């Protein structure tokens, strides 16, 4: 049959095809490995999405900029189903400390109920206390890693002052986490943590910017949400705006869909090796033509139809292409696992490109790659006489 | 008894303006346990009529009756059916697949026909012992000589007991004393009842067959029927 | 030299072979020259802009200095012009809308026509800005349209740099501004030196530039102002070389996964060649038999395979020009003000490279070619 | 005088082809050697055209020393020397057939506007008229040997080393090539040539016949 022949002519010169395949293993596996990372990328930014969803952020929205008091939220928060709440300062920092420095760590201002609502777990020192809010203290906790460098150590880091934007701040505690740990890749150097309060009066900004409700029963949110904001504006008074719940997804997919157009860049720019691989897979195939135009004209003359040379130049190529883009597609899955095996000094995060939707994408351009580049020489040994071949 | 049939048969290859005739008014019939032998000078088209009988060409006007049957004119997918079953191939230089044994060289055929596995080496077999074949079976072209490829194109020729054997001077690429042994071999398997009809341009090679044919400028000039 | 009529010969034997295997070769070296060339703009706009570095002198001393010392310092012979500034790199909000990460001047009444900041909406710094102590600010283009939509739309409104209320008072632009972009910084916005320091507590001079337009001068006459402005209170360019550095980094990472796509048009070829040797077993016998030695059966399959990679090469580089212009306009709206295009060391890098890749790969199949048997070839 | 003198060539392999070959040929002769398949009739030839070199012995061609020569040195040897012709013909299927016997002359350092002149004085030798630019494509059998007879002649060559001529021909238009060779050799060139057919001995003025790698037979004694 014509499967058979197909192979039979690819064992007939072994290092020829053997060749042609690594032009194929070479462009599948680096297509494959960018491809795997800016997934594997993308996914641990789709975890943090789904962790996203159990929170409620409340906005005011000027069309359906009055002070927000804090003991709304509270009262808000009494809401059944509403299991925690919190609101936070934000601002960027310099942070240095003696010859050190981050020069952009993002500064969270909590309320006593942030960090416990959160759930971040303290390693060194203190948490917040009750104390710093009545004295206004500038006491700042440092994430696991920006304590490390910037102190060699969490332990270390305790009850230093690191000047933060030229205001001196006492280290309380060290803290980490599970988002601590990856926010790496979202460009922050780090995430300390102080009170609202400090960053509303060491720096102008007033004191509650972002509002927020954990709902750990998330069928509720589409229903609760729109009522915490309501009972807001039942408590803040009909101030002429009202409160909105806030879209979580259109600031991820903002970042989802940026790291997914500069995979594809590179990505592209990988793929030109499988397509000068294809036009490699082409041309060999196309001498395979000339080599054996006496044996398409005998094969003629003994009975094989037109049909048949046809579908046997087709599989012949299609078994180098695919054999490669499976050789390839291993020898990237492999570089893939020991590119994460040693990403973990920067990420705690699964990658390994394992992903099928890459792995069956990565076989489906394989067999593309032969289907396309392989019918132009195909279709010429079809159509050869007997007459003249002979 | 009757197999090759043709009547009235022109072949014309047009080529931009030229409309070239070679082949005009071929008539011919041709029974079976025959051995014709076709002469004649370069251009009257020996070539083309042999072609036309194998079911490799096809004619401008006329008709040809394989047992019969009209065959010109059928599509190439049922045509190559036909050419399998019913034509062997023999070639001056033997057109032998330099990658296959003689063995699968000569089975090639059978797979065409769609013969199992199992038949397939020992009909080759068989068919390798009819043309008596020393040098094993299980050799490339590359370490066979002469007189032996062209052996073992002739069991290839042979495999699926076709009706004709169409030949083209098969002792064109071989010496005097190991070409006698082929001719033969071909006065044998006629002997046997197997048709032949071979093109040469030696009066010492056609001399073998039992009927002589001449054509000048594409028209048979002088038959032994009358 | 009848090994090039040899390879030529061969080459034109199979048009479309020896074009589909120089097809491997374009599309390889394109890429690369491509990649190659536009972090070679990147490179050679920031080492334009290090030559802007050096007519701007600026010297460094802390005690609180004086305007008065640096325009008196100014009417030395040399120097053209003077100004003297005051930093921050503050964040600028205005509802909702949020920049991060400007850097925010303070300039003195000379800083404006000293750097020349053309104003394309409103107005620039006047003096009743620095004598009533207003609270006035300048944005620069794509500040102003990422902060406003618009320019004219940002003018006459309220921006919070670092809290503080600054009315927008005009808009400007230069190239150096439009630049600033591939640089990091957030925004350019220029403000009175007078109001930062009376906003932020920082200092009313910090920087002091002497503006000297004679290159062939730095040496001697600036160091002469630093030891004038010495006699009253008793050096080199920044890590200007460091984005070089940064650049050529980041256009090596991407311009070798281009280079990928080269070394398989270099197996191409190396494939085909191969297929050339088999496929004329009889004639390298035939040719042996004339009087061809091993040598020279060698150095003619060789020199095959480099004129058809060298060749493909120097297509590629052509291809990569045109390719690497257009490019030049697309980045006339990301970067701008950008000469984008292909240097002759990038250039003849590529042949050499192209050349070397023929070498490479074409030595194994010239090899095999000339330890071939005449007697089992004929 | 004499061109070509083998004495006590020995060629082995454990195989042994060549076995005490003695032979001396004088320019103006017309060899024609037959003999048993394996009796060494090609490892002879290709020891005489200097593609392999012997186990033991001497070869000198006229007058050179040549057997254990260096591979650089003994292709230009063959050059000045050998006009190989082949049963096959072995055209370079790009070449036309100026070009294609014009190739020999390359391999010698001959002005490219000499060969041209060179190469249309041997297709006008061989009788071959209108077809200088030809590919083999376009040319018939006769015609191709025809080319490659011119090819050999080129060089002003001591021996033309034939392998069956007219085997690719029929036996009309090898009677013609062969007339042809007659006529060389009337001429002046020496012609070593092999052969399974007595009917292609026939034109050669000698008769030599190797078994088992010695000569048997010599019609010269
Ligand atoms: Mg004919
Ligand atoms: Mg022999």
């Amino acid at each position: 049959q014509n499967l058979k022949f197909a192979f039979s002519s690819i064992m007939a010169h072994k290092m020829r095809s053997l060749l042609t395949m690594i032009g194929i293993i070479i462009g599948v596996s680096s297509v494959v490995v960018i491809m795997a990372l800016g997934d594997s990328l993308s996914r641990q930014v789709n975890k943090d999405m789904t962790k996203s969803q159990k929170n409620i952020s409340v906005f005011f929205s000027p069309k359906k900029p009055p002070k927000p008091q804090e003991s709304w939220v509270q009262e808000a928060a009494k809401l059944k189903g509403v299991d925690s709440y919190y609101v936070t300062n934000s601002t960027n920092a310099i942070l240095t400390y003696q010859d050190k420095k981050v020069e952009n760590a993002n500064l969270t201002g909590g309320n006593r109920t942030y960090m416990d609502a959160v759930k971040n777990e303290i390693i060194a020192g203190r948490s917040l206390r009750e104390q710093d809010f009545k004295e206004f203290a500038s006491v700042i906790l440092l994430d696991e890693e920006l304590s490390i460098s910037l102190f060699e150590s969490p332990q270390e880091a305790i009850n230093k002052v690191v000047e933060v934007n030229g205001f001196s701040y006492r280290v309380i505690g060290v803290y980490t986490s599970p988002e601590a740990k990856r926010s790496k890749i979202y460009g922050f150097g780090g995430l300390p943590i102080t009170t609202n309060i400090s960053l509303a009066a060491n720096f102008n900004i007033d004191e509650i910017a972002s509002i927020v409700f954990r709902v750990n029963d998330t069928s509720l949110t589409p229903t609760l949400g729109p009522e915490l904001a309501r009972k807001m504006t039942e408590l803040a008074g009909l101030q002429q705006g009202e409160y909105q719940v806030a879209d979580e997804s259109v600031v991820f997919a903002e970042i989802q869909q940026s790291f997914s157009f500069m995979t594809t860049i590179i990505s592209s720019i990988a793929g030109i090796s499988l397509f000068v691989g294809g036009t490699g897979v082409m041309n060999i195939m196309l001498v395979s033509v000339t080599e054996r135009t006496r044996e398409i004209g005998l094969r003629k003359a003994l009975g094989a139809t037109r049909a048949n040379i046809l579908i046997q130049f087709l599989i012949e190529s299609m078994i180098l292409t695919l054999l490669g883009g499976l050789i390839g597609l291993t020898i990237a899955s492999g570089l893939t696992a020991l590119a994460g095996l040693l990403l973990q000094g920067l990420i705690e995060g699964i990658e390994v490109g394992v992903s099928i939707p890459v792995a069956l994408f990565s076989l489906a351009v394989s067999a593309s790659v032969g289907m396309i580049f392989g019918v132009l020489p195909a279709n010429k040994a079809s159509k050869l006489d007997p007459i003249e071949a002979l | 008894k009757q197999l090759i049939s043709l009547k009235n048969i022109f072949r014309s290859y047009r080529n931009g303006d030229q409309e070239l005739q070679v082949l005009k008014n071929i008539n011919l019939e041709v029974n079976e346990g025959e051995f014709v032998a076709i002469m004649g000078p370069s251009g009257s088209g020996k070539s083309t009529l042999m072609n036309t009988i194998g079911m490799l060409d096809t004619p401008t006007s006329g008709e040809y009756y394989l047992e019969g049957q009209e065959v010109a004119g059928l599509g190439e997918k049922q045509l190559a059916k036909v050419r399998n079953q019913q034509i062997g191939f023999v070639f001056q230089q033997f057109f032998l697949l330099s990658k296959l044994n003689a063995l699968q060289n000569v089975e090639l055929p059978l797979i065409y026909a769609g013969v199992s596995s199992s038949k397939r080496r020992k009909l080759a077999e068989e068919y390798l012992d009819k043309v008596e074949l020393t040098e094993r079976s299980h050799h490339l072209p590359s370490e066979l000589s002469g007189g032996q490829k062209q052996r073992v194109a002739i069991a290839r020729a042979l495999v699926n007991n076709p009706s004709i054997i169409l030949a083209d001077e098969p002792t064109g690429a071989l010496d005097t004393k190991t070409g006698n042994q082929i001719m033969q071999l071909l006065v044998d398997l006629n002997k046997e009842g197997k048709t032949i009809i071979m093109v040469t341009h030696e009066p010492e090679i056609a001399a073998y067959a039992k009927r002589q044919i001449v054509i000048r400028d594409g028209v048979i000039s002088s038959d032994s029927a009358q």
